[PDB]
């Protein structure tokens, strides 16, 4: 079909156009909700661990996906390898709190600890990615204008204090792994596959035996 | 579309006492809504007021699209930005406000120009690489070709973790204007195309007001 | 109005046994009136009659709308004037006469042309001060602007202190062309144009025939 | 609002356009009848005075708004200053009747002679510009072309004789004014205000006091 | 027709998977009739069957269109032409055939452009004299006119004194294109226009299966 | 009026276009039945005649209409003016059979024999003009492309042997008419005036007498 390009309205054409037929399609797996639900593991911190969904790796699936909404909702889980007790504090606790047990406390029992935990963030909803400062004390933001290298100044941002799922301490975690429940994600943003240096990308795929 | 040598695609847009009218339209774009979500909420404990007066056009010139400008070439605009006028006093005055943005850009050379300017409105814009470029399109948008239209409209409301913002360090939106194809004047094009913004604040509330400096 | 690089707004006028088509047409305009007020009074004791065969289109060239000329000049065409057919010959053959005028002015050159002519019907014209062509649109009247259109087409009525003219020492109506703003022709347009009224008399009647010459 | 400017179809936006609205108006001063109904001076000729309406100089109310029309009609109403006795003769008549008392003669009451005339000229309506001739015996009006220039061949031509509304004759008349009755006015032609050396035309307008 | 500076006169024809669309239409063309005739007759004694998988576009080049070409310079495509796809596998596998066709003929070069070519389907062509190529107008026809259209579309039925054919050794149509104003290329037009055809066989219909060469 | 040149529908204006009246016609002397439907004269063999429209000249009124046509159909009438008895055969006779009298042999009456004969051909319909061969034993017709050129090929055919209505033949045949009956054409062709040397071409038409 010919079209108005410059609009922007989203134009599906089908196969009916020159004969064919539009099947049926099952799309549960590109569901968020599903998708985003299966553990990833993080590379811990010896003690003090904050929960933080942007520490899972941007190229994983649920990085790569979790960086594709600009706003999200989610409860979590985490499973844990530690020595010790796990404590676990709500975001906006003081960090002495980690040390007292009357916060939720997990007793070792081998081989790992899996935990509920709720959204406890102040917001309405979290972002993966948020244009502006969480410090008052400071001079106001500037207003930029001009091109892409004006972006280069917010490089030494770390996202707002209050983007957090509380945080956990033992005396050694050796494994942490997030799961994602209940996700909801709002406004798109980029989704990269590998850039190849040949034709196609070309990979060794599982195959039989011999 | 409508006809000979030029065109009815006609549109004005009213913002206050302020208009603007194209005559080669293409339509508006509204961006992840047709209306915002609630305004007044727990945050601002029915403390917050709507102040109708800074619904209006102000104008700003965003860059000079030339020939050696290549693919991928940007000129973003954070907003809000600075305002001299009753919309820039309220952030002044007030501690907190929520506001949507109503868009018009405009690229005008003749219809003897070839190239293409994507125009966009990416929310939390903080870094974008060179191959996301590609997928811009992701975002609330339209396209500028000389062959068809000279105006963009875009329509998007307040977004953002908060339900009312702090405009003095934090920026929601970012306007990004990027050239997808070169521009060609060939012997009857315009030499270059300014581009310009017209842009309206909309739905504005604010909540909190500030001491003065007396 | 109506498509691409040229248009659909058509319009074919016919008077007698000939007719006239524009494709740029911007509709006609009527001056003072829409009927002539009437054709049988006192004046002529019932011995006035209609003859038809003089209302149809004669031809004149006016000037030739070049780069120089600049905003006030002005051609006028005193009406009726030298017509070597029927309507010509009643002027020579009756003592009193009265008739509107159809009237249709031409001014091709192309798109890529500049500039602007008023076409205008004045009564009475006997003298315009440079001041009071501000005011020509006062007077029935249509523009050509190369932009949009070739043709100019004003219908107007018989007007007079006197319900019967003397054309042979009175003159109703001065067709005036006046440039308001000058031609540009840039690298395509028509290095100039030539303008040309087709004019047609409307509802001709005559009173009181003359002896011959034999 | 956008238009075809060449059309001629008269358009009127309003300020409802943005949001403001269009107000009552009461335009009873700029009706032809009643504006044109006020007496004007005109110099007086020692004797005898053909009552001309076109006498009235152009730059006053009455002249300026009167030559902004081609045709008109009205009845008269004159006042006039005179020594001796006033006779005011028709339209057609021949001037030698000026010394006949029949015809309407007024006779002297101090301080002036208030008159109400009938329109008498022998066509439906009169014009303040005529181009023609009224004299026969003379040889065909040429049918003119050309630029303005061309104009100039005309300015030598009087109204024809046929256009007044009488005359008036005494032994002195020191004084004259006319006065348009029931007015009819056809045919808009120019009204040209002053034009200013200045961006404003500035006049000592009528202030307080001190 | 409809509007500025391009157009919607918009056709998409479809043959079988096979689709073509243009903004410049004008129409199309059917030539002798609407219907093909009866496919079934005596002379195939019911052993005939309609080969739908031949029925769509194939694309040759037919000439190039340049300033020095004359009025009458013609370019002429006898059909069936060689093809090398299932309707050319067709004319080696089946003794008799008969189809119509449904041709597009294009000459894009831009509307600065001028000059004219007539595009016409003329039956049992042997010869044509100079003089007659005034009267080509008597076959179906359609002309391709720079200032409005780039595509003629002629459909056209299986004619012949036969009810199938033997393609082989007998040609019923040929393809004619011919100038009948020289191109003008003026100083923004196309320096020349190649002609493109884009013909479909419709309603092909195979009797007399031969031997292989096995 | 105005319509779309490059179209090919046919417009039809008429006189009432500026006030005229579009008249009556009677075309009964444009009808192909009638005007068909006249003698022919051609130019004989002595002997063997073979009955094939295509000899009657190009220039004649039946001959330049029945080229105008591509396909056609009709019965036969011949008169011929012979010596001996004139046996005629039908499409598809051996030409010796030319010489068998219970073929449709007239024996000679003089001064001619007029014959009413059928269609013979073993095709729906004939044509004036065809490209392509009858012969099988050759090999394959070219696909020509080209300009009016590659029409050149063409010249040496001969219509298909198929197309006549048989074959006559008597001792000495001296004159033969053709006269198509029931005639139906299709495909119209170009049909030619002759081309002036002047701006009109003038003859010599029939005038009284002195």
């Amino acid at each position: 079909t010919t079209s108005a390009g410059e609009s922007a309205d989203p134009v599906t054409t089908t196969v009916e156009n020159y004969g064919g037929e539009t099947q049926i399609q099952r799309r549960q797996h590109t569901d968020v909700s599903f998708i985003m639900d299966r553990f990833v593991k993080v590379t811990p911190q010896n003690q003090i661990n904050i929960l933080d969904l942007m520490q899972v790796p941007s190229h994983t699936l649920v990085g790569g996906l979790l960086r594709a909404s600009t706003y999200y909702f989610s409860d979590l889980e985490i499973a844990v390898k530690h020595e010790g007790d796990l404590t676990w504090v709500p975001n906006g606790a003081p960090e002495k709190a980690l040390d007292n047990t009357t916060n939720p406390t997990a007793y070792h029992k081998a081989p790992l600890t899996r935990l509920a935990l709720p959204y406890t963030a102040p917001h309405r909803v979290l972002a993966t990615v948020y244009n502006g400062e969480c410090r008052y004390s400071r001079n106001a933001v500037p207003n930029l204008r001009g091109d892409l290298q004006v972006l280069a100044q917010k490089v030494a941002r770390t996202l707002p204090t209050s983007f957090n799922y509380g945080a956990i301490k033992a005396t050694r975690v050796t494994e942490l792994l997030y799961r994602m429940k209940r996700a909801e994600t709002y406004c798109p943003r980029p989704l990269l596959a590998i850039h190849p240096t040949e034709a196609r990308h070309k990979q060794k795929i599982v195959a039989p035996v011999k | 579309e409508e006809t000979t040598l030029l065109e009815d695609r006609i549109l004005t847009t009213r913002n206050g006492h302020t208009t603007s009218t194209t005559q080669s339209s293409v339509g508006v774009t509204y961006g992840y809504a047709t209306a915002e979500d609630f305004v007044s909420g727990p945050n601002t404990s029915g403390l917050e007021t709507r102040v109708v007066q800074a619904e209006r056009f102000f104008k700003t010139h965003l860059f000079d699209w030339v020939t050696s400008d290549s693919f991928g070439r940007c000129h973003l605009l954070e907003l809000p930005t600075d305002h001299k006028g009753v919309y820039g006093s309220l952030t002044d005055s007030y501690a907190y406000m929520r506001n949507g943005w109503d868009v018009e850009v405009t690229a005008v050379g003749n219809q003897f120009n070839g190239g293409c300017l994507l125009v966009a409105m990416v929310p939390e814009l903080c870094s974008i690489q060179k191959r996301e470029l590609y997928q811009l399109t992701l975002f609330p948008h339209q396209f500028i070709n000389p062959r068809t239209n000279m105006t963009a409209h875009i329509t998007v409301p307040f977004v953002g973790v908060n339900r009312y913002d702090q405009y003095k360090v934090h920026k929601p939106w970012t306007l990004v204007v990027m050239v997808v194809a070169p521009l060609t004047v060939n012997t009857e094009g315009a030499p270059q195309i300014k581009v310009y913004a017209n842009i309206a604040p909309t739905n504005v509330h604010v909540a909190g007001e500030f001491p003065s400096k007396e």
